[PDB]
């Protein structure tokens, strides 16, 4: 129990040290605000 | 970013025709009009010419 233990400790925090080196990293773009807006207009394009 | 990345390709897929749209449809319109009239102003009913 305690060698399963350590290697799933291990384990996570590899992919843990992986998911925030990748967070400061492939993050270079954020233009989020206006995308539930310009779906609207998406619609209306359809629409039209 | 794939979701955005793929509406901001419709949207120059799909920007440039709503101006031209309004004056497309309205001369449709009017040459449908004219396609009615001229549709409606053939009289089809004649043979070689007696009289006249």
């Amino acid at each position: 129990n305690a060698q399963l233990s350590v290697k799933q400790v291990r384990n996570l925090r590899s992919e843990c040290i992986g998911l925030e080196n990748q967070i400061k990293k492939m993050e270079p773009y954020d233009d989020h605000s206006n995308m539930e807006e310009k779906i609207q207009k998406v619609r209306s394009l359809w629409a039209s | 970013r794939e979701l955005a990345d793929v509406l901001d390709a419709q949207i120059e897929m799909l920007s440039p025709f709503e101006a031209v749209a309004t004056r497309f449809k309205e001369q449709y319109r009017t040459f449908a009009t004219a396609l009615d009239t001229t549709r409606h102003e053939l009289p089809v009913r004649s043979i070689h010419l007696e009289g006249d």
